RNA sequence: UAAAAAAA
RNA sequence: UUUUUUUU
């Protein structure tokens, strides 16, 4: 239930910005995809009042009813980057639950760029998460999955494959080089 | 196939026209990505420059179409020969437009269209482009009840038919459907220069 | 005052 | 979302 405009809006972010300057905020993208019987549930979760989406989808998780028999392959396409802080709890939030497999793909390295949240994401690669950056496919998943693809269309049918594609040639080797 | 048909190709097509009498050709170039089922086409018109609506053009515009893993992709497997394909059009208000296609990359259209009644929503341009329209599948026959949206409301339905057909044959796949939406991302006044995006996904049926 | 690119 | 460097 989102925008078209909003989409680039949030998710498009290049290294220098558009003319409003910072007008940017976070968003998450939960995608849900219970293989036994083949239900998945989908949800954008925006950076709430003092509490990130990370943690707004882990409550979200917990209050909706869980089944403790079956396996969930879980994809969250998110536009910045978590924190330290949030990873540490979705990791400790994930060794609670076997039964959950979860890869985060982010649109943008946010972070305040000191040392805390450079470790704070290398766990979730090298334990349970693969966290890679955006590319692509994950952006045109997330276009019209989570973005409404509906009747209207708001002046950005491609304007996103040349700056989808400019974030993946930098963010990814970005991310890559941190990975290793 | 996969060495052959990289993830990014382009190309350009010709199409010789001819509406109610008035005849054209249109010269395009376009470029996508065939395994993640988006691509743009860039055309522009050479001669006769158009009386009529620019949207009954289109859909005439398929070799880019995602396809699964475990789904034989029929219609990247023609390549490097190609295929062909067949295509009428009944509209509800007597129109026709037969097309005849060729693809090697390097496309040959020939289009012809008759019998559009000259107070009809496409000679008027009364049009504002098609709704989303899921095609069965099941050579290979495709029948669509395609809606055109109007300018004062409802729809403007018509019934399509086309026949596609390999140069090579391959592996017929089994019962699916696909899902494609299509967008004209911009045009000028007279619709003499449009660019077009598309994006197709096949389903399970 | 615009904009291209790279490093932590 | 904060720094450092090169070029037009
Ligand atoms: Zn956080």
């Amino acid at each position: 239930l989102l925008t078209a405009e909003t989409f680039r809006l949030q998710f498009n972010n290049k290294r220098r910005l558009r003319r409003p300057y910072y007008p940017r905020k976070a968003l998450l993208c939960y995608q849900l995809t219970p293989q036994n019987g083949s239900t998945p549930t989908r949800g954008y979760f925006e950076n709430k009042k003092e509490c990130h989406a990370a943690i707004c989808f882990i409550n979200e998780i917990k209050s909706m009813g869980l089944d403790e028999t079956q396996c969930y392959q879980v994809t969250c396409y998110l536009t910045w980057s978590p924190c330290s802080s949030c990873a540490w709890e979705l990791v400790d939030f994930i060794k609670a639950h076997d039964h959950l497999n979860l890869r985060i793909f982010a649109s943008r390295l946010y972070y305040h760029w000191c040392k805390p949240q450079q470790d704070g994401l290398r766990l979730l690669c090298g334990s349970q998460v693969p966290v890679e950056v955006m590319g692509f496919p994950e952006f045109a998943d997330c276009w019209e999955n989570f973005v409404d693809h509906e009747k209207p269309l708001s002046f950005n049918p491609y304007k996103m494959l040349e700056e989808l594609d400019k974030n993946s040639r930098a963010i990814k080797r970005r991310l890559d080089r941190i990975k290793q | 196939n996969m060495a052959i048909i990289k993830e990014f190709m382009r190309f350009k097509v010709h199409m010789e026209g001819s509406v109610n009498g008035h005849e054209f050709e249109i010269e395009g170039e376009g470029e996508g990505r065939p395994y993640e089922g988006t691509q743009t086409a860039k055309l522009k018109v050479t001669k006769g420059g158009l009386p009529f609506a620019w949207d009954i053009l289109s859909p005439q515009f398929k070799a880019y179409v995602k396809h699964p893993a475990d789904i034989p992709d029929y219609l990247k497997l023609s390549f490097p020969e190609g295929f062909k394909w067949e295509r009428v059009m009944n509209f509800e208000d007597g129109g026709v437009v037969t097309v005849t296609q060729d693809s090697s990359f390097i496309y040959k259209v020939k289009l012809r269209g008759t019998n559009f009644p000259s107070d009809g929503p496409v000679m008027q341009k009364k049009t504002m482009g098609w709704e989303a329209s899921s095609e069965r599948m099941y050579a290979l026959k495709g029948e669509i009840k395609q809606r055109l949206k109007l300018k004062d409301g409802g729809h403007y339905d018509a019934e399509v038919k086309t026949t596609y057909k390999a140069k090579k044959p391959v592996q017929l796949p089994g019962a699916y459907n696909v899902n494609i939406k299509l967008d004209i991302t911009s045009h000028n006044e007279d619709y003499t220069i449009v660019e077009q995006y598309e994006r197709a996904e096949g389903r399970h049926s």
